[PDB]
């Protein structure tokens, strides 16, 4: 399950992810490494920004 | 100080971190608002990312029963708050005994460790270290970080850059364990300590700015005058456009030369003299002229990230996230704290011997000094009288900050600003007191009326 | 299985949520009756409180 570092922008409850996973809920302006699919379904809604962590 | 017994705390707080990276948990982190938290949450958002971990990061303006409650309903694993939760240790206690907690600071905790189990306080202080120059919250940080994993070592440049911003090197050098994470730096070769001016400003400032926005510390006659900044360095032969570090290092020792003259000729105290030109920590990581290469400058631009509800976007750039730096720049005062001191200048308080004007939340309590230079050289108040802003402390809601600045012909009236406010401090409750002609205080908002009556009385009697 | 679908389209669900449409999903509703429903109230998020006006709005008990 991929997953990649997120600013969440809005206030969030906890979702499943495709794993059945929980993740959150989240705080408007949380930085979380969340899986992908959800992390770039919110960034489609204008609703959070990829960040990059350079290891 | 006793380093080897915080080294077993600091051991104690990175192998629990390890050990739920290991389990599988979601690292919770916690941090605070201001640069040294947003380098601190930074540090330790890398360090469980580098261990392959998850982490959720909050940036927050201070620990609270409301914010703990919201943290427990989240019902995580394991929490670790960064610069902050010293003053909450029995609070977390209480509402987080069901997880591991972690919390790595270096205020002055209400306990020395937590009386709870998978409990571990990370804090110098009472192991002897001093609180305010021995080590900062992302040194805290930067040390658990480095003990969970020495390649977190490459994260000393963004740990000295919140030692800056929480003025560990104020007298113009780092102290205690700050010097390790110094020379961690420079062994990687991420950080450079130059002997500079120690200004705000060098990378992206014009040097009139450099000058007339001078705090730490203020020139006298050119702090809060952008006009005799841009005069004075005409006359001493300098482009008051160029910037800071354009100049050739012959041209800097011209203008370092040419300022302390300037300031033992106007009676600056020796304090402020002496910590003119020090410790400059420069990355050659970025390009020169570039906000992020030098750590005032760098810890700058994080607090206006954490004054913008976008803490967390400046946690990104000290991360390298280059996109975030973009956005920050274009999501971002002097010259309107000029403007409203000048056109609210109604709502003044004078009395027999000072000047009075509490502006509350419309200028930030670090530009009170500045504001009430302003004040002097504007046309707004008699310069025999010395002048006080106030300004709501953004730290504490039941407390208010002011400087006290006056001229140089107003000291020969037999005037001492420092022995003012150090009086009016011993009869109100809070800090106070300074030198003869630039002195501060702090003390409750909710006697604002009774400071302007003893300060007068105490001035007049002087 | 709607995670995934939902997901697909840029749709995130509570676990509650999924609780209570998991049973009834592709038997009773369809994915495009839930998108639309979810859109008509302005949100991509379907939490219990959707999930309940949307069972509700479509007669399912």
């Amino acid at each position: 399950v991929p997953k990649e570092a997120y600013i969440i922008q809005i206030d969030l409850p906890a979702v499943l992810g495709p794993d059945m996973k929980e993740y959150g809920p989240f705080m408007a302006g949380d930085m979380a490494i969340i899986p992908t699919v959800i992390g770039r379904a919110l960034v489609e809604r204008e609703a959070a920004r990829r960040v990059r962590i350079f290891l | 100080m006793d380093k080897e017994a915080f080294l077993e705390r600091v051991r104690e707080g990175a192998e629990l971190i390890k050990m739920h990276i290991e389990l599988g948990h979601t690292i919770r982190l916690i941090s605070h608002r201001d640069a040294d938290g947003i380098t601190a949450g930074a540090i330790l958002a890398k360090a469980v990312a580098r261990e392959g971990g998850t982490f959720q990061l909050s940036i927050v303006k201070q620990v609270s029963e409301e914010l703990i409650d919201q943290l427990a309903r989240e019902k995580r694993e394991i929490y670790v708050f960064s610069d902050l939760g010293s003053g909450s240790i029995e609070l977390i206690e209480e509402k987080l005994n069901f997880a591991t907690v972690v919390v790595a600071d270096h205020h002055p905790p209400e306990k020395d460790s937590f009386s709870t189990d998978s409990h571990v306080l990370v804090n110098p202080v009472p192991f002897g270290a001093n609180s305010v120059r021995d080590l900062s919250g992302s040194g805290v940080a930067y040390f658990v970080a480095r003990e969970m994993n020495r390649k977190n070592r490459d994260m000393a440049y963004v740990a000295i850059v919140g030692a800056v911003g929480d003025m560990q090197e104020i007298d113009g050098t780092f102290h205690g364990l700050n010097l390790e994470i110094i020379e961690d730096g420079k062994e990687l070769g991420i950080l450079e300590v130059r002997k500079e001016l120690r200004l705000f400003g060098r990378e992206s400032r014009p040097l009139y700015q450099m000058l007339a926005y001078a705090t730490n510390p203020e020139i006298p006659e050119i702090t809060g005058d952008e006009r005799k900044a841009i005069e004075w360095l005409r006359a001493k032969g300098f482009d008051p456009e160029m910037k800071y570090w354009q100049l050739r290092e012959e041209e800097k020792r011209k203008l370092h030369e040419a300022l302390l003259v300037h300031m033992i000729k106007h009676g600056a105290p020796k304090e402020a003299i002496d910590r003119l030109i020090g410790d400059v920590v420069i990355s050659p990581l970025y390009p020169e002229g570039d906000v992020r290469h030098e750590a005032r400058e760098f810890a700058t631009l994080l607090n206006a990230t954490g004054r913008l509800n976008a803490g967390t976007l400046g946690v990104a750039i000290c991360l390298g996230d280059e996109e975030a730096y973009k956005v920050a720049r274009k999501m971002l005062e002097q010259i309107e704290a000029r403007k409203f001191i000048i056109q609210n200048w109604n709502m003044v308080e004078e009395g027999e011997h000072a000047y009075v004007f509490y502006a509350g939340k419309n200028i930030r309590d670090t530009l009170v000094g500045i504001a009430a230079n302003m004040a002097i050289n504007a046309g707004l108040a008699d310069p025999e009288k010395p002048v006080v802003v106030l300004a709501d402390s953004d730290e504490d809601e039941n407390l208010v900050k002011g400087s006290a600045r006056t001229t140089e012909k107003a000291l020969e009236k037999g005037y001492h600003l420092g022995e003012a406010l150090k009086e009016v401090a011993e009869k109100l409750g809070g800090e106070g007191g300074g030198h003869a002609i630039a002195a501060g205080i702090r003390f409750p908002k909710n006697r604002i009326d009774e400071f302007i009556k003893l300060f007068n009385e105490a001035l007049g009697r002087q | 299985m709607l995670v995934e679908d939902l997901l697909k389209n840029n749709y995130l669900i509570t676990p509650s949520a999924y609780y209570l449409l998991s049973d009834h999903y592709k038997k009773a509703f369809t994915l495009a009756e839930l998108i639309k429903f979810a859109k008509n109230r302005g949100t991509f998020v379907v939490d219990s409180n959707l999930a309940r006006e949307f069972l509700a709005e479509k007669g399912i008990i």
